[PDB]
């Protein structure tokens, strides 16, 4: 089958609970890391999938296994504190992908991402060139918006996609009431 | 409730409109966090406090039922409705209203009891704020060491410095105050008083013998440099030592207020300053010392110098016991707590000259030790 | 009911403990296996000075 | 010792009981004893400083209770016990 390591990184900010959108999203996007994580699972169960947020002081909740039973619990007490951290939220799970058991799991990490990016755009082509440069499947995925969605965010993953065959997807969700994973989903990453 | 309030919402003053705009816009948004930031940039603002009385109801419900931002946003505007409506008697049921609304999520309580023991604070009541003022500071003594709550606890201490009960608590949590300070953005005009009744605070204060730890710290000598240099000029004498009684008296005279039946207490706590500094002047060659350089020093009488070295063992800053027959005045470890240059360098001098000698001795019994032992 | 919302993770960790208890329960059966002698036990109460 | 050690430590600090910190050397070229206890305290500061994470030294021994004693002074052969004496006494007195 498909033999690849699963990193996802949620958002834990107060702004996932605003009342305009979803109510609570945060249970939403927790049902798309089931979906993905039991699709994933029907696919080929011996994916790991590991889970951390993107506070400032940033935590191992779980560590990458293919057993999700406990990941289910640890999914709960989110620990709503911080507003975002991007650098050491990139460099905490970019550079453990090499703590994982089977050598032959190709990279892949995603993000959920609530807050506005306060890096600016020196830190974004670094990042993208350092991405870039390991050569590292990123899925960029975009919840909620302040201003405009992607101004200097296309340049960032336009810069930071290589591969242009069979390379990265971005997802941009825009706003509305409907579920999140049926957008999501949408994608080839998903399935 | 949404549809109607447009239309109160809409209808404002004549610069209102300014800040209306994108309130009634993050308002349709329904943004919580967008809106407590107007929220907090309205009251941030320097309104007239005459037409406001209806946004803080009406942001004080929506901050009630919205239960998503921080409940601390409504500790502040809430402060600002105390402060503009001046009635103690709602305060308590609104305060408590905020205890039994906010849920047990975040521990906001030191933060809910300093709002009421700071309102409690007047002169209606003082022991039992003072006690829950304790309560305050026994509460929470874990990690979340922002400082910034505890600043606050520094601002129930100067409300708790008002009272001449207790002068050496203001100047233990001034402390605090004084390594707590961040940045110049607050106004340095009110610093000016800040620095003035800190400066006298420090002075009155009985509970320390020292005060280089009050000068030691750039910020207060860099903030004092606007300030007249007639306070300055007697720290650094108060820290540096008084050998003259001629600027200690004019200053001594210069602060008429509450300086009266304290100035005698100065005086028995700077009596000791020049003794500190004539031990740790002369650290070797003849230690052993005469009660000449004390009575000449402090102009007192030879009948008074075995009380003055009395109290200076009854204060417990120094251990020295003197055998002598004819007077003399031996004394023992003590500590300067402020600074000396000459002891750095002199320091470095008897340090290296320690250590040459230990290296000699070292080089002298080990070439031959070594030769002839191994 | 956003109180009552951290319930699900106390019983997670209780269904996590009666998962976890099988295997220190389960070594019950191969250390009390069977008493091989027999000994006589005669109660007599010590003072140590938990 | 680096800043991140606050946060190293701080995860044993929350899940385990207070966690007590070594700091030992790469090369064992220090004459001095490698090992220095260092316990994870908030203590209060009198200049006002925020309360942090402090690292006290607490006194540390190196000792072996029933067995390590018999591995070691077997593996060594070179080693020498307390003999008190001439010799012992004076390579401390010389060194």
């Amino acid at each position: 089958m498909v033999l690849e390591s699963t990193m996802v990184c949620v958002d834990n900010s107060e702004y996932m609970r605003n009342g305009d959108f979803l109510p609570t999203r945060l249970q939403a996007q927790q049902d798309a890391v089931n979906i993905v994580c039991h699709s994933k699972t029907r696919s080929n169960p011996e994916n790991n999938v590991g889970l951390i947020t993107l506070a400032n002081d940033c935590e191992v909740l779980t560590t990458l296994t293919p057993d999700t039973g406990r990941i289910l619990s640890k999914l709960h007490t989110v620990q709503p504190k911080g507003k975002i951290t991007f650098c050491t939220g990139i460099r905490v799970a970019h550079l453990a992908l090499k703590h994982r058991q089977g050598k032959n799991h190709k990279m892949r990490i995603i993000a959920f991402v609530g807050s506005p990016v306060e890096d600016n755009e020196k830190d974004l082509v670094k990042l993208a060139k350092r991405l870039k440069k390991e050569k590292v499947n990123v899925d960029i995925i975009n919840f909620g918006e302040e201003e405009v969605n992607t101004e200097k965010l296309t340049a960032f993953v336009n810069t930071l996609n290589g591969k242009d065959g069979t390379g990265s997807h971005l997802v941009t969700v825009p706003p509305g009431p409907s579920l999140a994973d049926a957008l999501i989903s949408s994608p080839i990453l998903a399935g | 409730d949404v549809p109607g309030f447009l239309q109160q919402s809409q209808n404002s003053g004549p610069g209102q409109p300014a800040v209306w705009h994108r309130l009634e816009e993050l308002y349709t948004k329904k943004l919580w966090h967008q809106l407590t930031l107007q929220v907090l940039d309205f009251v941030q603002d320097p309104c007239f406090a005459q037409g406001d009385g209806l946004i803080k109801l009406y942001e004080n419900f929506i901050s009630e039922f919205e239960h998503r931002v921080n409940p601390l946003s409504l500790v502040e505007i809430i402060l600002h409705v105390v402060r503009q409506m001046t009635d103690p008697n709602v305060a308590l049921t609104f305060l408590e209203k905020t205890r039994e609304k906010v849920k047990s999520s975040d521990e906001a309580v030191i933060l809910c009891k300093t709002a009421i023991g700071a309102l409690k604070l007047n002169i209606g009541d003082l022991q039992v704020t003072k006690e829950t003022i304790e309560d305050v500071e026994e509460m929470l003594n874990n990690l979340p060491g922002v400082t910034s709550v505890h600043s606050r606890f520094y601002d129930l201490s100067s409300k708790y410095y008002q009272t001449i009960g207790n002068h050496a608590s203001y100047y233990k949590d001034a402390l605090r105050f004084l390594g707590c300070v961040d940045i110049k953005d607050l106004p340095v005009s009110e610093q000016q008083e800040r620095a003035f009744t800190l400066g006298l605070a420090g002075l009155l204060g009985e509970g320390v013998f020292n005060f280089g730890e009050l000068l030691m710290h750039p910020v207060l000598e860099s903030l004092r440099n606007t300030d007249r240099q007639w306070l300055i000029d007697t720290l650094y004498a108060f820290n540096s030592g008084n050998v003259e009684r001629f600027q200690t008296l004019k200053t001594a005279w210069g602060q008429q207020p509450d300086l009266a039946a304290n100035e005698a207490q100065l005086l028995r706590k700077i009596q000791l300053l020049c003794l500190m500094e004539m031990t740790f002047t002369r650290p070797a060659n003849h230690r052993q010392l005469t009660f000449e350089e004390i009575a000449k020093s402090a102009k007192i009488t030879v009948n008074e110098v075995e009380l003055l070295v009395m109290k200076a063992l009854s204060v417990g800053l120094v251990k020295g016991s003197i055998d002598e027959v004819d007077k003399r005045v031996h004394m023992t470890w003590v500590q300067p707590r402020v600074l000396d240059l000459q002891q750095i360098k002199g320091m470095k001098d008897r340090l290296e000259f320690w250590c040459t000698d230990v290296k000699s001795m070292e080089m002298l019994v080990e070439h031959q030790a070594h030769d002839i032992l191994t | 009911k956003i109180m009552k919302s951290e319930v699900l993770r106390v019983t997670h960790e209780l269904q996590a403990m009666k998962d976890k208890i099988k295997e220190n329960s389960e070594k019950i059966k191969v250390n009390k296996t069977l008493p091989y002698l027999v000994s006589n036990v005669i109660e007599l109460l010590d003072v140590d000075p938990q | 010792l680096h800043k991140n050690d606050i946060a190293i430590n701080e995860l044993m600090k929350r899940y385990c009981p207070n966690s007590v910190l070594v700091i030992i050397d790469v090369k064992p070229k220090d004459l001095g004893l490698p090992t220095e206890a260092y316990i994870s305290v908030e203590e209060v500061h009198d200049d006002g400083t925020p309360t942090s994470k402090t690292f006290e030294h607490v006194t540390s021994e190196i000792g072996a209770e029933e067995a390590e004693e018999v591995g070691v002074e077997h593996l060594l052969r070179d080693i020498k016990d307390t003999t008190v004496g001439t010799l012992s006494q004076r390579i401390t007195n010389q060194v």
